[PDB]
């Protein structure tokens, strides 16, 4: 099936900057919306933000708006999320998911709204 | 004259998963607006296309696909998925086209006693190729020989959903219409309105 | 590839109207959005007129709004142009320019009235207006 | 790819019996515990039985016990759950398990100790 | 006459990573097997074609065991006939595996604050593993099945690391594995029961 | 195959000790749950002692408590069976018996001590007390 791979994670200091990305590397993600979601530890996965299959709308949650932002390459076959400006609040695992493209924006909150979901990165910001 | 989308959705009979039936949609305008029911549609999943874009599109041909899995199994209608529904019964290619439509059918598909008229298939000697369907109805054996059912490594491949009207959203009966749009370099049959 | 072939340009005094055609031989125009440009002696390449593969969005440059209107025929391949309360200003060479559906529908709004974005262009049709 | 299929299944009237089966295609479940989960409307799936790989072991929710008994033929490569003196509160759609014989009583509730999980049957008394 | 020594691979200082796992081969010794079931910490404790509490009463010509790291939601995958990344390009079990499974929770040790990357698994191969093969291989992977080399596109690294934190759920936190396999070959046994 | 001989029975008086042996030939008795079973003229074939396959469970017949143990030795493929105070009652062909361990844990308890089960037989040494 499809395996959603995240990269460039680590640990960053309060303020700083740091881009992830997410790949499927043999499945193309052309036709697919893709996204992020994140996990605080002690709480439940919450959503950071998506961009649908030619980038002509994204959306973000009303706590990363602004300072992170979601971008694609299709040729790359590749999502990123760059994450400006974070707070010790930023601390999570970070999951990549992918799904079909909504007529409806809120139908963009995990389960059957998003097909596939990457195991997730660990970002932390001392 | 319109594309007759009504004679797809908002039916009467829908078929089993396995035995999905195909609509073939050309010559006619095609107003989308009438699937623009959020709250209807539990499922409005579009993959190369958006859907508040349709009718602005024009395209060669337009197929509709219809079946009926369970709530639970609602998920595995989606290009490259695994599952005993998307692997055996209705398989989506990863370049996919199209937009994916279910709405739950409980107060028509599952009754009191319990609706086991809808099946699925559940063994088969290899994946299915994608918009590839199976209607046989032959005894499976893992070893691939004929065998008779009765016998004992011989098992039917179709088995049934239960639908019943007590259960949880999982497993209440959900009608499914997907909907492929081909670009076929011929003239263009189906267009949006005005 | 597709070609487009402007046609219907024409002598015109102040008030009257025109309608200029925009075929497509060879490919299929059905698939592409279409926009009408216009360029004044003298002056840069201007958007006057757009509209989407079916029609269903259209839009109209603001100095057009209210007199220029814009249809299409996708079974003859042609995209229309409708001209009205013609002014002298209207003079200039009017182009039409198909941009492929899926590209065009990556921006957002009706369609693209921008040259820069289409790409694909005809010869033009000359439009003059007396005073 | 292990695929339980449940058998069995359907409506009774109170006091009455049923049997249920299930068991895997070519999938030799003779090392494997096999079990039975339930899934009451309005309520979260909970344990019913289970039973050892050679039946030296078998257990019951008290819910249950005395009513079901759990059983197994290898040969058969099948479980039953053998239900008698039915009450409207047993009426749920019944999951077949396999998984590893736990040293402790993990088979107890705790699902995800299971490997597997079949698909589901309905059972109805009134 | 010796003891089996259960304790240098349960309590090994430093266990392998999963991609790499490691089998050491227990024989001619007596296994107590309570050494085992007395202890408290083991998470997952179930076997497969035999009963734990029964061990002690038995004879086998050989017992093997391996040891890796997963993460928590990686210990399910361990298993005969189980899917998964870990499962099918990592270790596998054969569907007839008579053993046991035994994993407990280690973010004291294995675990960091500044995050440990040192323990990989295998996410990218030609072909699933059969039952108890390795793959140690490092070569560049490419769907086309070409080689390539790694900053080509398509090109990837096939062994992807673990990201334990002393922060994260269990899910993530890590776990030491041990797999015991038990074998029975028409040759005299070398492990038996306490007395 | 397992093949079973059983050795060592011999006449004694009572209040004596005898030991019992049971090697088996053929097939390693390391992976077999043994018993030990005496008949007797007008005396039913009685269990009298079983041990599991490693010797960590044992259970010895009532009428042979105190005074009988059982031992084994897998490096020397032999069950051993120590009867002490022999009493006249005790004279009795002692057979020892087989079954696969992992047939024999199927049951609960200790080893079985069932004539039923045990179905590889040696062809038994005669004790006379
Ligand atoms: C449905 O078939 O019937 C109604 C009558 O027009 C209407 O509200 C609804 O949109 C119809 N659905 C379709 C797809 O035509
Ligand atoms: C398998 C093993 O030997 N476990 C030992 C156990 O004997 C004891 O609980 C203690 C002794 O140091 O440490 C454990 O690791």
């Amino acid at each position: 099936q499809v395996q959603l791979v995240e990269s460039g994670g680590g640990l960053v200091q309060a303020g700083g900057s740091l881009r992830l990305s997410c790949t499927a590397p043999g499945r193309t993600l052309k036709n697919f919306a893709l996204g992020w979601f994140r996990q605080i530890p002690g709480k439940e996965r919450e959503f950071v933000a998506a961009i649908t299959f030619n980038a002509d709308s994204s959306y973000y949650s009303d706590t990363v708006k602004g300072r992170f932002t979601i971008s694609r390459d299709n040729a790359k076959n590749t999502v990123y999320l760059q994450m400006n400006s974070l707070k010790p609040e930023d601390t999570a695992v970070y999951y990549c998911v992918a799904g079909g493209n909504h007529y409806d924006s809120a139908r963009y909150f995990s389960e059957r709204e998003w097909d596939y979901l990457g195991r997730g990165t660990q970002v932390t910001v001392s | 004259n319109l594309c007759p989308f009504g004679e797809v959705f908002n039916a009467t009979k829908f078929p089993s998963v396995y035995a999905w039936e195909r609509k073939k949609i050309s010559n006619c305008v095609a107003d989308y607006s009438v699937l623009y029911n959020s709250t209807f549609f539990s499922t409005f999943k579009c993959y190369g296309v958006s859907a508040t874009k349709l009718n602005d599109l024009c395209f060669s041909n337009v197929y509709a696909d219809s079946f009926v899995v369970k709530g639970d199994d609602v998920r595995q209608i989606a290009p490259g998925q695994t599952g005993v529904i998307a692997d055996y019964n209705y398989k989506l290619p990863d370049d996919f086209m199209g937009c994916v439509l279910a709405w739950n059918t409980r107060n028509i598909d599952a009754t009191s006693t319990g609706n086991h008229n809808y099946k699925y298939r559940y063994l088969r000697h290899g994946k299915l190729r994608p918009f590839e369907r199976d209607i046989s109805n032959v005894p499976f054996s893992p070893d691939g020989k004929p065998c008779t059912p009765p016998a004992l490594n011989c098992y039917w491949p179709l088995n049934d959903y239960g639908f019943y009207t007590t259960t949880g959203i999982g497993y209440q009966p959900y009608r499914v219409v997907v909907l492929s749009f081909e670009l076929l370099n011929a003239p263009a049959t189906v267009c949006g309105p005005k | 590839q597709v070609q487009l072939v402007e046609s219907g340009g024409d002598l015109v005094q102040p008030g009257g109207s025109l309608k200029l055609s925009c075929v497509a031989s060879e490919g299929f125009l059905a698939y592409y959005y279409v926009g009408w440009f216009r360029q004044a002696p003298g002056k840069e390449r201007e958007g006057v007129a757009c509209t989407s593969s079916s029609g269903y969005s259209t839009d109209i440059a603001d100095p057009a709004k209210g007199r220029f209107s814009i249809d299409r025929d996708n079974a003859k391949n042609t995209v229309y142009l409708q001209m009205n309360i013609l002014k002298p200003e209207d003079t200039a060479v009017y182009f039409c320019a198909a941009i492929d559906q899926m590209t065009a529908v990556r921006s957002q709004g009706p369609c693209s009235m921008t040259p820069n974005d289409y790409h694909d262009w005809g010869q033009g049709t000359q439009v003059t207006v007396s005073s």
